[PDB]
């Protein structure tokens, strides 16, 4: 039996497709549950 | 077969690759709609019967396919044709489960393009079942799942055409 | 460090380094793992140092968390813990480096004209620095507690 | 291509050598190598016509 | 200019990071290896002249360098190559001991390549003056040093070529 | 430098022509609007620090061009960089009382836009910061002078881009 | 081969072998032992011929031995004289199959966008090859010199 | 083949939707990249053969594949593989410009992997031949577009393996 | 597109794209986001479009709208001008890419054996089609309702 | 020019003229008042830019002028320069009609087998051109000097 | 072909001249009319049915020539006639565009004349077409334009006759 393979990239359906630019979208722009001073001392980008 | 899990995993794993940053962030993609891929399946599976009486009536009954010399005539081959339909619903939701369509590749689709050549099963006819089946699942399982379930219908349905 | 310092006097007068500035370097770098060893308790503790020395500072100055006070408000008081959380940082840098010149580029250079148009009061900020140095000096040893002071005792130094 | 690069002199310009860590033979003569003016005898006669 | 425990400050403050526990294992790196590098920069000073000398006597003169047509006769020229010479060693005397090659480029190579193409200084002949020098220093120093003092003449040579 | 009445002496001075009607009509149209110039660089020379405070705060700062990575992190170029809005500032403040742009030429864009570029100054956030200032100079000013002292802000802004 | 071509441009024009294509046949297979020592011969001598093609060769352009030359180097050389070995076997097949056939396909065909990819000068590897002539041609008779000499003068034909 | 302009028309009117918001964002998400492709398809071009020579001196030569027994031995299979190379390169260039790999497939890759196994072509070795064109290609055209360039190498690069 | 029409020619001469190839692209280009609002506005105003060219149509030849006509009753009718909102998408279409590319494949060629077949009078659409000209034309500014008029006269172009 | 270049395109279709075509000539106009004026420009210096470009060439490939080299010899040499002067010329023909065209017919097209004939390394005069683009460049604005530099571009890109 | 601008360009390349002041007087003569060359041509693109209609009518039909026994009876030599002028009318506007006849030369007159006598095609009478044509164009293009159009179909009619 010929093995197969895969047309459709798996991040390119919409469920999962959608979830991940959420998960962008919180990690990079926004705060959380520590100490405001803690945070507000943080730069988003790493090595830029 | 594979999953959007192990998908990554074996497409890493030929590289012998740890996972990295965009590794994980596929499959966070997955998990972040993994809930919602279930309630989605418990529709489908309580409905299955209701979802192929109301398809069939829509595309495939009260038609020249279900009087003499139509290929769903006799009890015979409306049975077959109805158990595809199942056939069909059921692994479309494994496959929006998985997140994955290569089930219905190695189970489905594999040689039956010909095997309704043979048969004399007409083909577009099919296509119509499924397309129908895929109205009426987009509304039974709401915004949530509507665009996820949808995509394995039309694999299904391309598949054969 | 002690080398971009050591190094700056050697090329300026077009030579090598003397056998006094290679023993220096020497003496330095034998203190590197202890040196280590004093910055990493410092940011054990980074967030608690920094914390008591918010209360400190407002004890021995309040006015500025009050009506007309350049601190006044939640996130004007969370900008001044941060500025006390940046000093640390710097400290602990300049500890393992064995001089300013990162301090110095990076938290002095610039820092009258920077707070004179925030008129944020400087001076009560140089007391906010010196409360940090009683709190991180609780939690070393004698000889790591002077060691640290010093660098501590230049940023009050340079502040004002 | 040792030998060739190495156990030749090779073609640079003309000419070689007489250097460091150093030199080469053919021998010498000091009334042997030929004064520049340079030459001949019945050149003299010869040469002017 | 900056020098290994510089650079890991400023690397660092770029991203805003307290030295953390990678940051402290390279600074040891460093000062674990200082005592040689400065036993070795004192043996480099104090024989600056000689392996200028030795250098070029192995990798210069009794060529067509030094003669009429070459680019280090006159006694003009074969006192600037020689005074080059001297800079490349001290320079790269710096650079083992802040251990960075980074005042090689600010202070030596930026231009320099196209100020010597400018005069018609030989390029791949200056190269070997500095690989004759990096030799002589290589014996003088030790096993301690060699390989320590070496990296910033090769730095010197390919920045060059 | 040149101002209005300078730029028409020169303009007729070069033909050798006595000042004609046309002539005297530009210089009119600028004493009429001259007793308005002078008020308004009252109100910007007195509110000065307030404009570039107020300015930095819509238009640069509480952002990444003030954090690690920044081109006015550290507080050496936090002033370098309001020392310029000053400059800046001032300049229009000239250009605005001469009624000529020609100072903001010769004594503020030549160059300007290479030394940024070699420095890394970022073009497009200092133009944010000439055209906060600006708005709120026009709040300042009043009906009066507010299109004339806004020109000359738009003059800066587009020589950088 | 003689054979090869032959049959070619027999099957081509769909028709058996004419007079002409059997005579060149036979007189061909005449030769073949001859052909046989004339390639033994000068494969027993490859190394001596490589080594003095390469002195003539670096003689006559010691520039390609030079700063910016293609073969400046002791292992730019080495290649070089190993593309010299190549092409003197590739001629003693084209002297035993009595055309070039195969000396054609191994290495002329796609050798002009080989040595301008790698920047090498080819009139100089036309040379490289006269050069090869010069010290083969010298250990072969009159007769045998000259039949081995028509090959060497079609690489460096090829090369053009 | 189709490109990002293209693709958004084909895409919508299968749907039969007029161009509505998501589209109009997505087409100035290709206009704003557009001057950028541009200048690195001119540098690409213009470079084409010192891309092959560097890409082929690090990736393929000097190895038992330019060596009997190997794919690449004879002028003939030389000249034959950097061909295909600079088709890679060329192709590559026009999916670049296009913003769209459609081409890749439609033109360079259907049938490529099993024509290079009938030939015995070392598909592996190709492979590195392509990322070696894109670590060259990425330090010629500078930050500006060496991520957008580097996509349809990798294109390429995971359509044969 | 310009870029599909263009490269085309780059593939089928076996070449890179040429200085003038690449410069239309580039001035191409940088006509988009007006091009971009010109097909906004008009997909921003398309059922009145239809609408008024539907009346402006009917008025120049109402007999498709009677007894014995093509476009007679409701559905007859909602057919007719729902064909005249598939031409005005497919001006928007031509409009953004440039050329006529999209327009021809999806909606000329086999234009004119489609409408034979259904005996659809084709010369009374030409002339509606010209009506939708008219109408988005006097909601564009001169510059854009020229640009928009080219794509609109091409359409009444193909179908004669 | 761009114009000859558009209407050939034009007259092979047989159809007039565009109007987003109308745009390029258009957009070349303009641009020819200020391609003229870079043609005059690098016109008034060649005697510096071909003398600048002969000395930064012999340096970076000393080879041509040495025994073995194309360019060896003092009249070998002012032919070499003389053929930097020639193309610098078309450089400017280039620049001022918008399209390159008449400089291909003049002097890259045959180029390769005139100076396969002569000997001629190409790839050294490909140097030579990007010698001469650094000086001519360094006597235009930015501006200009990035649009002279295409051209220059071109010509290294064709001897290849 | 060439235009203007390419005729002065290979005729100083000829002498190996740069572009002297002579020849930029030349360009700019080109240059100053090069608008209204463009907007004739718009004008006479839109207007091509309706110039070849009133060009006929006026000069061709109504006649013998139309007639059994004329040339351009049937409905085939009656469409192969006005498309020739197409033809004119097209190319006509291509010289006009380029301001040169050069093309005119190279595509349409060569060998033509011999062509219409070996045909029969009357010659005088596609004359009177191409000045008539002319006339319409003349009219449609205004004052701006006239006399530039019209020479290039003089051109067409002297080099037939
Ligand atoms: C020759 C073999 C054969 C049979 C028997 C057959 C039956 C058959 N009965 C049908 C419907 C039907 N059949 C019935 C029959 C009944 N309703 C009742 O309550 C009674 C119990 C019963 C009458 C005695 C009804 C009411 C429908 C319509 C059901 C619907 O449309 O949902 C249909 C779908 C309509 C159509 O497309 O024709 C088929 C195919 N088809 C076949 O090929
Ligand atoms: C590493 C070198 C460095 C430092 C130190 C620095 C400080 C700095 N402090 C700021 C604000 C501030 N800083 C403070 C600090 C204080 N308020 C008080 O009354 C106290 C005296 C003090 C706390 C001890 C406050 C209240 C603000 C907010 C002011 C405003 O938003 O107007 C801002 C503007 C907000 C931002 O965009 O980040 C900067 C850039 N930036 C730098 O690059
Ligand atoms: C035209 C300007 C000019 C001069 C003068 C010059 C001199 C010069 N003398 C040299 C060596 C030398 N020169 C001498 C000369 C002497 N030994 C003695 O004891 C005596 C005091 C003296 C003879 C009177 C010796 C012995 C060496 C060899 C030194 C060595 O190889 O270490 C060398 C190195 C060898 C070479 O590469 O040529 C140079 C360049 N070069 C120049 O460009
Ligand atoms: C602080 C860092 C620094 C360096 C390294 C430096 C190099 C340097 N070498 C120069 C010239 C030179 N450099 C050399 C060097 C050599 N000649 C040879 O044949 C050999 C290959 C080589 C010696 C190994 C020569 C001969 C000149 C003189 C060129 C002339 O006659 O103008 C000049 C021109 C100005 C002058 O003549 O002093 C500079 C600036 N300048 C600097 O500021
Ligand atoms: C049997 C058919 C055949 C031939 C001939 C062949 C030649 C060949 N010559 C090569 C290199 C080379 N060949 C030369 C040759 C020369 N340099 C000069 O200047 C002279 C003109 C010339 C010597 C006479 C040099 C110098 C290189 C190294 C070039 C480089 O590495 O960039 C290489 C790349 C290195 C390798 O991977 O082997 C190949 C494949 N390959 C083949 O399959
Ligand atoms: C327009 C798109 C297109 C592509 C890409 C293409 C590839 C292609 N490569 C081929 C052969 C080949 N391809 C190679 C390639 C290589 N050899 C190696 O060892 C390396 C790994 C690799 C170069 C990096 C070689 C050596 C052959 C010759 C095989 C033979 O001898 O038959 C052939 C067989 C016909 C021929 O020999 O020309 C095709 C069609 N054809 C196309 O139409
Ligand atoms: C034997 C092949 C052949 C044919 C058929 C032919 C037709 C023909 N019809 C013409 C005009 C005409 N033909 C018509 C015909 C009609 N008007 C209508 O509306 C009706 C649809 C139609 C009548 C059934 C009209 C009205 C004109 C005058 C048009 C004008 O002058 O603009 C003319 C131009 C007048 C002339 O010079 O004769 C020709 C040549 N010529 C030929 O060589
Ligand atoms: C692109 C430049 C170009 C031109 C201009 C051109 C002209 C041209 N006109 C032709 C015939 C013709 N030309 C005409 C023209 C006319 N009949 C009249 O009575 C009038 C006087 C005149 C129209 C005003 C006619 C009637 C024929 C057909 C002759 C035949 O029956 O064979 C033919 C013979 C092939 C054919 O029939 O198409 C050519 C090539 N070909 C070209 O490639």
């Amino acid at each position: 039996f010929k093995p197969i393979r895969s047309k459709m990239d798996i991040a390119s359906m919409p469920l999962v497709q959608a979830a991940l630019k959420e998960q962008q979208a919180t990690k990079t722009a926004l705060d959380m549950s520590r100490p405001m001073f803690l945070e507000l001392g943080r730069s988003f980008k790493g090595a830029d | 077969m594979q999953d959007a899990i192990t998908a990554v995993i074996n497409n890493y794993d030929v590289q012998g690759k740890y996972l990295d940053g965009a590794a994980l962030d596929k499959l966070k993609a997955y998990f972040t709609t993994g809930a919602v891929r279930v309630r989605a399946a418990a529709v489908i599976s309580s409905n299955a019967t209701t979802i192929i009486k109301e398809a069939a009536a829509k595309a495939l009954i009260y038609s020249d396919l279900t009087r003499p010399g139509g290929n769903m005539y006799t009890t015979r081959r409306y049975a077959a044709c109805i158990r595809d339909m199942d056939y069909f619903l059921r692994y479309a939701t494994y496959a929006m489960l998985a997140g994955d369509p290569s089930i219905l590749d190695e189970r489905v689709l594999n040689g039956l393009k010909e095997t309704y050549n043979s048969l004399g099963v007409p083909i577009a006819a099919t296509v119509g079942g499924i397309q129908a089946m895929k109205e009426v699942v987009g509304g039974l399982v709401g915004p949530d799942a509507a665009k996820e379930a949808s995509i394995y219908f039309d694999y299904l349905s391309s598949g054969l055409s | 460090s002690v080398l971009t310092k050591a190094i700056v006097n050697a090329d300026a007068e077009a030579r090598y380094l003397s056998p006094g500035e290679l023993d220096r370097i020497k003496s330095f770098v034998a203190s590197g793992e202890r040196r280590l060893r004093i910055a990493q308790t410092l940011t054990e503790a980074r967030e608690r140092i920094v914390k008591q020395a918010g209360d400190q500072l407002f004890q021995i100055r309040p006015d500025v968390v009050s009506p007309g006070g350049n601190a006044y408000g939640e996130k004007m008081t969370a900008l001044c813990l941060r500025d006390l959380d940046y000093y640390l940082r710097l400290v602990t840098y300049g500890i393992v480096a064995g001089d300013v010149t990162p301090i110095e580029e990076i938290g002095i250079i610039g820092v009258k004209e920077m707070y004179n148009s925030l008129q944020t009061p400087i001076p009560a900020v140089a007391e906010g620095v010196r409360a940090m140095k009683n709190v991180a000096t609780s939690l070393l040893s004698g000889d790591d507690a002077a060691e640290a002071g010093f660098y501590f005792d230049y940023l009050v130094g340079a502040m004002q | 291509a040792r030998e060739l690069t190495v156990t030749p002199v090779s073609a640079r310009r003309t000419t070689s050598p007489t250097a460091p860590t150093a030199p080469a033979m053919p021998l010498a003569g000091y009334y042997s190598r030929p004064a520049p003016r340079a030459t001949a005898d019945g050149d003299a006669q010869t040469k002017l016509g």
